[PDB]
């Protein structure tokens, strides 16, 4: 009762959303080095035995349609679910290429009551994105 | 160069 | 025999609420490169929260920003583990 | 140098955006379970693993009972927020 | 690594137990919160913490308490625990007379504003609402 | 009885 069951036939999906290039009309800059992240993550989770799907330069609509589609997949033979979001952000918000999308909206597709083949199974959301504009000055 | 997200 | 619909989520955030997150233009973001390094070294031994705690320490102690803009120079970062998990998680 | 927000841990009784439940005779679900899990495991487990058992105890063992149907048969999951840089053993 | 917990004292454990609110606030009295405060007090005594229960503090009394604690010399304590039992909203704890921002409370203990706790675990345990949504659950 | 905070 103390450890999640990870001996299903499959570890699960690892969806990587790597947004690098944003519509110039958003004013947001290109995220240099993110491709090194998305590749590092792909090799990492392949060694952990996840089925990894890399997706690049998705609009807010494509991020929502993707997440909706994946959450309606049959995860019954999967142990877990991982989703990596690499993008600009503000508190509670991740940016597609063309504008903002709330995180609570992405993750709600995987609620216990809405993704029933993932009820009781760990759902990992790894979020590389800003959460505001404060800066940590540090202490010696 | 270090940049912010 | 119900469980809450918000249970069994873990949100590994790269930075604290309200803060900037840092990325290096050649090496990738501090959080992700530390996450992958720690997963490679410990996913076969440590529980996942302990791995994420080692990511926390690594980002916090081994990275500091270098910027030609004094406003953005010598800044630090701590990641933010947010668990509504009900059980321990081993990748082995 | 270390970040000035490092080495904090925030153990929330409930998830962002949600009500938190308390019983007029026994106390809050969260605090009952926190104290019970600390009494039983502070000599055995790292602190986050303790708080994960708190998560399971509140999630699985409590439902709301209310004469108001709007408030009846509801659940709660706590929310561990950790900026800690090392493992926390009380022994 | 693991935190150094063998300083001469484990540290303080401040319990703020707010039961009765000024009718100004429209807040119900919080029956059962005394059983929590006494339960917490016995638990941390067994962990060897110096416990200080404080009851029915105004939003101002809470602030003043926290700077005074953060102005203490913790050089010989391993850690710091703060338990808040009250009504709240997202980001907010209520004193008897009104709301306090949680991050105002916790900034007193930032690693730069409280040097005798730098590098040391600072635990904030919050029993309080974070909004008005209800978790309906799902049957496993 | 069960109540909200």
């Amino acid at each position: 009762d103390n450890s999640y069951k990870m001996d299903y036939p499959e570890m699960g999906l690892c969806i990587i959303i790597n947004n690098k290039n944003f519509h110039k009309s958003t004013g947001m800059t290109s995220r240099s080095g993110t491709d090194v992240d998305a590749a590092n993550l792909r090799e990492t989770f392949r060694n952990l035995k996840y089925e990894v799907r890399n997706k690049n330069d998705l609009t807010r609509e494509e991020i929502v349609e993707l997440m909706r589609d994946v959450s309606k997949e049959d995860h019954s033979k999967r142990s877990s679910f991982v989703c990596v979001l690499l993008s600009h952000g503000e508190e509670g918000i991740i940016f597609g290429t063309n504008g903002p999308v709330d995180l609570k909206k992405i993750t709600n597709f995987f609620r216990g009551d809405r993704c029933r083949s993932l009820t009781g199974k760990p759902k990992l959301f790894i979020i590389q994105a800003c959460r505001g504009t404060e800066l940590d000055c540090g202490i010696e | 160069v270090d940049k912010v997200d | 025999h119900k469980i809450p619909v918000e249970a069994d989520f873990l949100y590994a955030y790269s930075t604290a609420p309200g803060y900037y997150s840092w990325r290096n233009s050649k090496d990738g973001s501090w959080f992700i490169q530390s996450l992958c390094a720690m997963l490679k070294q410990y996913a076969d031994k440590l529980e996942f929260m302990h791995i994420l705690t080692r990511v926390n320490r690594k980002v916090a102690t081994e990275f500091e920003s270098f910027s030609f803009d004094a406003t953005f120079h010598a800044k630090k970062q701590i990641p933010c583990i947010v668990s509504m998990l009900t059980k321990e998680l081993y990748f082995y």
